[PDB]
């Protein structure tokens, strides 16, 4: 063996790496620090921007009705909780405001949790262990892919939006596994998704689920309270009975101007999870007057269901204006409040092509005052779905400011990538 | 660490033991009658140890945390399975929740404030910190932070799990090793695993073994490759919750310098409670805020609000701020909250006028000195050091638990009891938690429910006084 | 450590005796119970013994906590213990105890024979679960 | 409450039985009694 | 026969007690 001696020089002669790579130059690129509500028109420098990368998909930021019951709220209960809710966080509107989500949907019980991505990988390591297969979509943000990292289970990706791809996939499971047969099969998938902006079909992944026993995950936050007729969500646009689903998520920071997010199923699910979750057992629970705007907020969207059909007018518009657009072109689904634009005839490496982005949005925020916003990858970030510019268009947008967006959109981008 | 009467622990296997037999028979019976198109997700543990104490857990209030709050009442129905919280409420004692400085209420300088920012920004904002979640008050909020905890930078997030569970990727991957301690949060745990580094575990700060460790592990080089790895991190915890003690830093210190490994502070219990100041431990104990490369906190146990935040090196913070995962694609933390941040820490730093904020630590001295010292004295077994705020008394047995609680709650006084999972077996604890808003006379008031239980439940291990 | 719920438990000043102690308490109820003769009795509870260790140790294959997802997803109670660290004090002591039940079960009733017969067939079939070579192999 | 009340109660809740439903409890109860009848009868004819 | 099985036995604790412990192996 080696000998005490021995030992003392190789722990003297090793040296580890610096914590951190050297701080480069691209690096330091500030944000737009802005001093107003982050509405449609705010105000950022002293000048008057319109901003178009605030998800408010139905302008519920600044409703007094929202400033009154949080100043309510806020002045009856404080500013925090104090406590994780497995002890002594559970203040009565939490319960009235799981209660109003589910009479909302239409669901036996519901549940709340603290913060947005929190929902994704908790509940996807609740539902999945070792031995399960799951079927991802490849297009999933960060959040549903750590949690499919977390729950070590057998992960097989397949075409984004292709249900082709999806029979093949599932066919191949059969064959697969088909001796041993216990295993429970998952379909991850999500309603709009935040890197591509394109509405999933869920007719069909109904169809193959019910001929192959599988599950479905659904995170539908992009689409709860903007996509349906009346704001149910998926199931409304493609018209399917919502037990169909067994688990609908959502995250409450774009729509319901809150923050947080719930997690939507029958009973048996929903005590599982209360009882042996990760980031609901933990973690502490929402400062009351979140859950007092999102009860106001959901019941304004209830009673309220003008503003849905204006928002699909607005997109509308938007489309029409952007349709004509030569060195990019946009990708995303007719009707979803996402207006993707992809570049075309990508220049050579990605890196020079996102700092082409980078240096697109910074001269159309100095030049016509005009936030947008462009994408960024981390190096945790699988996703290899072609970079571009967002615009999370909303409901309280005037034609005017619409219309210059388009306009200076054109031009700068043309002239620019030309 | 502790000592456990021989006794208590045979009565304890011995119990636990004869739960597990009246489970098994309830099961087997259950289920051959059940005999007599997705698979099924659920269910022994959890079903009999729960169902045998669910009026312990979830209690739902109606009122702000404080020293009294008021605990609604809480009837079952159809035999012991759904509780459904009815009308009618009580009155308590709040050993419950922890605000150890009594910001969660509502006093004179935060409430005014936070009200009229949410008035002029409205709740939260809409988006995340790279696009248009920067506003006026998130600037002010880092630099307070800066300025407060004593390191060149920093950056606040919108919750402490998310924090650790998003940032220990980040540091280090496949080919490092994290020497973590014996008992941390359950976040940190999963941080580590959240990449492809391997997981090592020293013995609850006795910094002696992990110098042993440390030693072995720099030899034995990589895993079964013998590659020298690239990096090594040792994450500790400030105060250590539900074991009441403290954290050995010089000691740690040096031994991480000896052998150039890096340290990762987590003062999540102890950045408003354990100070001169009430700075953390970093000013209790003596140790240059500089031999420590990352210090996360959270601002949920002591400012009354809810968030995260990370200080370090100036570098390391443009690093997170262009590759952290919760930094890009997260909403950011809302506009009331990071105000309550600020104005908290202007009532401690003593920059709101007049010296309120300067009596608070004393206060949460006295309670909590004069606390442990009488539970000491009366015969119990409150654990930990002898100024951090968190005494948890011990109670070894599965069945004192709901005893105690129920017998507490009685008497109009709220604790919190851990059960078999969160813990290992034998150990049973029951921790209080003091505040700088009860009063002496609280105090007693608790001192002599809390005597009279242990009487009538036989947890006044140590010989009295 | 052990950093694991599930077996580290089996540390902690007393487990042993308790053991021992509820083995004794089995004979005393059972020969008392109904009338019987400690020979009988002693059998009676090596059978019962064999048939409680039996069927968890060897027979429940992973944990019930949700703490780690399945990463103990299909090993027994056995293949767990002391971090397979094969043949440590406790593998020892396990090992031990159905050892001196045969032979006082089967003393006590100083091998007459259905009672013999039984036994010989018990103390066999744990001893043979054990062993260090057998690890992880049906 | 009275000396008796109080032991019986402190030796339920040590033993575990606290918990368990009122027919766990009335088993394992008598249980203890046959064991003691058990005993001293035979302790009686065995001196 | 008694004495064969219980001498058996008495040098089957004899190998069982003196070994010593030992880690599985590595691939
Ligand atoms: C109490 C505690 C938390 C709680 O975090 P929140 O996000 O504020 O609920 C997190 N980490 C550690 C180490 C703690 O002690």
């Amino acid at each position: 063996p080696l000998t005490e001696q021995e030992i003392d020089e190789l722990c003297d002669e090793w040296v580890p790496e610096p914590l951190i790579p050297p701080i480069t130059e691209d690096m330091k690129h500030e944000p737009p620090v802005l001093e107003s509500a982050a509405g449609p028109h705010t105000t950022v420098n002293g000048k008057d921007v319109v901003n178009f990368a605030s998800a408010n998909y139905l302008g519920l930021i600044g409703h007094e009705k929202l400033l009154e019951s949080c100043t309510s709220a806020l002045e009856k209960y404080g500013v925090g909780s104090c406590g994780p809710r497995g002890f002594y966080g559970t203040i009565d509107v939490h319960l009235d405001c799981e209660t109003r989500i589910s009479k909302f949907l239409g669901t036996p019980d519901s549940i709340l949790y603290s913060y947005g991505l929190s929902t994704m990988f908790s509940t996807i390591p609740c539902f999945c262990k070792k031995g399960d297969v799951i079927v991802a979509d490849e297009g999933v943000h960060w959040g549903i892919q750590n949690g499919l990292q977390l729950s070590r289970s057998t992960i097989v990706y397949f075409k984004h939006n292709d249900m082709e791809s999806l029979r093949i996939t599932l066919e191949k499971i059969m064959t697969k596994y088909k001796r041993s047969k216990n295993l429970r099969r998952y379909i991850v998938a999500e309603a709009v998704y935040q890197n591509s902006g394109q509405i999933a079909p869920l007719d069909e992944i109904v169809k193959l689920k019910e001929k192959y026993r599988f599950r479905v995950i659904l995170d539908e936050s992009n689409s709860f309270g903007v996509l349906g007729r009346s704001g149910r969500g998926l199931a409304e646009h493609h018209s399917v009975p919502i037990e169909k689903i067994d688990v609908v998520t959502a995250a409450m920071g774009h729509a319901l101007a809150t923050e947080g997010g719930f997690c939507t199923g029958n009973a048996r699910i929903i005590d599982y999870q209360r009882l042996s979750s990760s980031g609901y057992v933990f973690s502490a629970s929402l400062p009351p007057y979140l859950a007092s705007a999102a009860i106001t907020a959901i019941d304004v969207i209830d009673q309220n269901p003008d503003m849905l059909v204006k928002l699909k007018q607005n997109v509308a518009l938007l489309w029409k204006g952007l349709s004509d657009i030569k060195g990019m072109s946009l990708t995303s689904n007719r009707e979803s409040p996402i207006v993707f634009l992809k570049l075309e005839k990508s220049s050579g490496s990605a890196k020079d092509d996102l700092l082409l982005l980078e240096k697109m949005a910074d001269r159309a925020l100095k030049e016509d005052s005009l936030l947008v916003v462009s994408s960024k990858r981390s190096f945790l970030d699988k996703c290899r779905l072609p970079v571009g510019i967002k615009l999370y268009v909303s409901a309280g947008h005037s034609e005017s400011d619409l219309l210059k967006a388009s306009e200076s959109l054109k031009r700068l981008a043309s002239e620019l990538l030309l | 660490m502790i000592t456990i009467p021989y006794l208590t622990a045979v009565s304890t296997y011995f119990s636990y033991g004869l739960l597990f037999a009246f489970g098994q028979l309830r099961d087997f019976f259950r289920r051959f009658i059940d005999w007599w198109g997705y698979a099924p997700i659920c269910d022994f543990y959890i079903r009999r140890l729960y169902h045998r104490i669910q009026d312990c857990f979830e209690r739902p209030i109606s009122s702000a945390p404080d020293a009294w709050f008021d605990v609604v009442e809480r009837y079952s129905n159809d035999n012991n399975k759904t509780l459904k919280r009815t009308t009618k409420t009580s009155r308590c004692l709040n050993l419950g929740s922890y605000n150890y400085l009594g910001f969660g209420s509502f006093d004179e300088y935060c409430t005014p404030r936070v009200i009229e920012s949410l008035k002029k920004f409205s709740a939260s904002t809409c988006s995340s910190r790279v696009d248009a979640g920067t506003t006026s008050v998130h600037a002010e909020l880092e630099e307070c932070v800066t300025r407060f905890v004593g390191k060149p930078a920093a950056v606040v997030f919108g919750m402490g799990y998310a924090t650790n569970s998003a940032i220990i990727p980040v540091l280090i991957g496949k080919g490092g090793l994290i020497i973590s301690d014996s008992l941390n949060h359950s976040s940190i745990v999963n941080g580590a695993r959240g990449s492809g580094a391997t997981i090592r575990v020293f013995q609850h700060n006795t910094p002696s073994h992990l110098e042993r460790v440390l030693r072995e592990q720099i030899a034995e080089g990589q895993p079964r490759t013998h590659r020298p790895w690239k990096k090594i991190i040792v994450v500790v915890e400030g105060i250590y919750s539900m074991e009441g003690e403290i954290c050995h830093l010089p000691e740690v210190v040096a031994i991480c310098k000896k052998y150039k490994a890096y340290v990762y502070l987590d003062e999540a219990h102890s950045i408003g409670a354990i100070g001169k100041t009430g700075k953390g431990i970093c000013e209790l104990l003596g140790v240059d805020t500089a031999d420590v490369d990352v210090m996360m906190g959270t601002f949920t146990k002591s400012f009354g609000s809810c968030g995260g935040y990370i200080a370090g090196s100036k570098e390391l913070i443009q690093y997170l701020k262009h590759q952290c995962p919760a930094h890009l694609y997260a909403t950011s933390i809302p506009t009331p909250s990071a105000q309550q941040i600020i104005s908290a820490i202007k009532v401690i730093l003593g920059e709101d006028g007049s010296n309120r904020g300067a009596q608070k630590l004393a206060r949460i001295r006295e309670n909590s000195n004069f606390f442990r010292a009488e539970l000491q004295k009366m015969g119990f077994e409150v654990l930990g050091d002898n100024d951090s705020p968190v005494m948890p008394i011990m109670l070894y047995n599965p069945a004192k638990i709901p005893a105690f609680s129920r017998e507490c709650l009685r008497q109009k006084v709220a604790v919190v009891v851990v059960g078999f999972p969160a813990t290992p077996l034998l150990l049973a604890r029951a921790r209080i938690c003091i505040s700088a808003s009860h009063s002496r006379e609280d105090l007693i008031r608790a001192l002599k429910v809390i005597s009279k239980v242990g009487d009538l439940s036989g947890i006044k291990y140590f010989p009295a006084e | 450590p052990d950093m694991n719920r599930a077996t580290e438990w089996f540390m902690y000043p007393g487990v042993w005796t308790t053991y021992m102690l509820i083995l004794f308490f089995g004979w005393l109820v059972v020969l008392s119970v109904s009338g019987c003769s400690p020979g009988m009795a002693w059998t009676v509870v090596n059978l019962a013994h064999f048939v409680v260790t039996y069927h968890s140790f060897h027979w429940m294959k992973g944990t019930p906590f949700a703490d780690d997802q399945g990463i103990y997803n299909g090993l027994t109670w056995w293949e767990q213990m002391d971090n397979g660290q094969q043949l440590t004090r406790n593998r020892k002591f396990l090992t031990l105890v159905p050892v001196v039940l045969y032979l006082i079960a089967s003393h006590t009733t100083d091998y007459r024979h259905p009672w013999l017969f039984l036994n010989t067939l018990a103390v066999m079939v744990l001893v043979v679960a054990k062993f260090p070579n057998m690890h992880k192999v049906r | 409450m009275n000396w008796v009340q109080r032991k019986i109660y402190l030796y339920n809740v040590t033993f575990g039985l606290y918990m368990l439903d009122w027919w766990e409890r009335y088993l394992f109860n008598s249980l203890v009694v046959v064991l003691m009848w058990f005993v001293l009868y035979n302790g009686t004819r065995y001196f | 026969g008694h004495f064969f099985v219980e001498g058996l036995l008495g040098v089957v604790i004899i190998i069982l007690l003196t070994r010593k412990s030992y880690k599985p192996p590595k691939r």
